[PDB]
């Protein structure tokens, strides 16, 4: 993994994220939603587990993006949890949770759930 | 037009 | 938030996490599961959205913990997504996703979902 | 379970549901959100697994409510998945998914996730 | 919807479910996991919301399957929450929660989350 | 004021 | 070999 | 005895 993870990944909706997997489990990079402008680039930080098994198992990882940058503040944060699978067709299969800051009465509807698959192509 | 969607 | 977040938090199962909220949305700290030994301390990293609204809304945040340290490698990672609410009784209400690295045939059952509420007490 | 399940349950937000657990795993009843008017009563249907283990394990179950009745059509449906635990303080601990009908472009944000605990008191 | 829903659906893993959508929101049918034997057929029951909007929105629905039949008792139940989209390529896009009955100490890891897309082909 | 919340 | 998976 | 649970 690690080396295999570092690079650019694209999901099915048009988002891109570039990440560096450091020697001791760190993941650091940027997530860009669309257009191709600095305005849709947000910082991402996460971790991956740097000594994955040798039975062809995926590498468990996760990262968070807070949706605030210098052009936008969407008062929300998204975390992606999943695993990296390398090889010919490497992919990161994830499930995500997006929480928006709400008032206490609207807290019950503050989190959306979805999934995303990222590829290098 | 949440930043996690397309476009924006 | 930020200042209000920095500190020690306890959840209902006995886990503790200590975190520092930096000026520009960063969250860095350690998560400890039990006993009170270095062996259950894992690095956590995340982000929070540093300019939350002023209608009493919570502060959206998220963090990731990869379950590998020098005594254990559980080949999995957990991400917590939720919001911080301050005041007399400050709490961080979260929903989490725990993914374990699996083989491709067992990928369909690789992620658990749950929730946790953390307090300062 | 079965017998233990049949009855009225209340959750932490003020909702109530009355259900009948039939001999062969069926769950049928009504879910009422608030006020105490026919208008907030919706049909619920689900299933429970009628031969649960004998190591004190909970009884797995689930039910669905479509948010349409004669006074309201909220174009959405909620499913609750969890387990019943009997005894002095019986409860049904659940995690739920609420999906609203959306257009294909908004499908990525069509599902909310949460949790609810129901008691007889 | 309704009419469009009634029929056989296949997901990406090889499962099949046959369902009848009744005039007043009911969904009744069977779910079969594999092989092509009575032993993998389980009862499913759910609901759909029978007056969906006219802006091309999907039809919200959900169903539950308790994993017990005459050949197997897996002490668990799965609920699928999602929406039906008709047309040339009709599909039911879902997110699911699978809960197994556990002891109270293992309750925190009793629910798996995933997603499935069903087609008529 | 979704029916699953309070009140309504 | 949970019934919701393949095969079984 | 996953590290996210009690104890361990």
């Amino acid at each position: 993994a690690e080396a295999g993870i570092t690079g650019t990944w694209y999901n099915q909706l048009g988002s891109t994220f570039i990440v560096t997997a450091g020697a001791d489990g760190a993941l650091t990079g940027t997530y860009e939603s669309a257009v191709g402008n600095a305005e849709s680039r947000y910082v991402l930080t996460g971790r991956y587990d740097s000594a994955p098994a040798t039975d062809g198992s995926g590498t468990a990882l996760g990262w968070t993006v807070a949706w605030k940058n210098n052009y936008r503040n969407a008062h929300s944060a998204t975390t992606w949890s999943g695993q990296y699978v390398g090889g010919a067709e490497a992919r990161i299969n994830t499930q995500w949770l997006l929480t928006s800051g709400t008032t206490e009465a609207n807290a019950w509807k503050s989190t959306l759930v979805g999934h995303d698959t990222f590829t290098k192509v | 037009c949440h930043p996690q969607g397309p476009p924006c």
